[PDB]
């Protein structure tokens, strides 16, 4: 995959895409 | 963190698999 | 202010509400 | 949970406050 | 709620989330 | 160039078209 | 309106020009 | 404006309720 | 239309909106 | 990691995966 | 193609690698 | 390119019709 620079909901739009059904903990 | 590093810098789509459950 | 939210739309809709505070998605709950 | 509340059903924002660390 | 820095469609993606069915006037 | 647009997708699709000019969403019309 | 045109039905962009201040 | 202030600065999800209808 | 400054998926969210069914070649 | 992706959601989901490499959408294939 | 794989059906990411120039 | 010019500068929704198929 490529090393992508995510900020804002972009980050969460990625986290979603990866894990999806499992979940994820977003904590800045 | 990797919640920041991605924004400061870059990060993989493996680096972000960790925070999954 | 009472919509259907499913998928990204939801976890985007979290980011604004809580944001820095943090939040969590866990479909299996 | 979050989905049942908000997807199948719907919810206010005060109902999304609820899943915030 | 938190004080969020929106620019671009992000702004409108927010305006949507809030009002939704009522509407909104976007005028920059 | 003739798609179904519903929700954010729409009001995002306005932002590009009109933008600075301004636009308005008013489902109840 | 905008929805009927573009959601239930569909529309071009010249049909979105139309709701621009 | 609050169409700018949000971008220049920050704004609440109350500040944005006003422009609703 | 208006001259819009797109970067990131925004660009592709635009490319999509325009062409859609025809396709598009994204090559940076 | 096995979701339904349709529309923008898809061609956004390409951008992250491939990105600079480039990619292509061609529904008619 | 991409849709059948991922829309009607579903797919992994290794299945999206596949449409990358 | 117009994959850059848009980001560096601005671009129309005609400029982007070209890369379509
Ligand atoms: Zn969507």
């Amino acid at each position: 995959f490529v090393n992508q620079h995510l900020c804002g909901s972009h980050l969460v739009e990625a986290l979603y895409l990866v894990c999806g059904e499992r979940g994820f903990f977003y904590t800045p | 963190g990797i919640v920041e590093q991605c924004c400061a810098s870059v990060c993989s789509l493996y680096q972000l698999e960790n925070y999954c459950n």
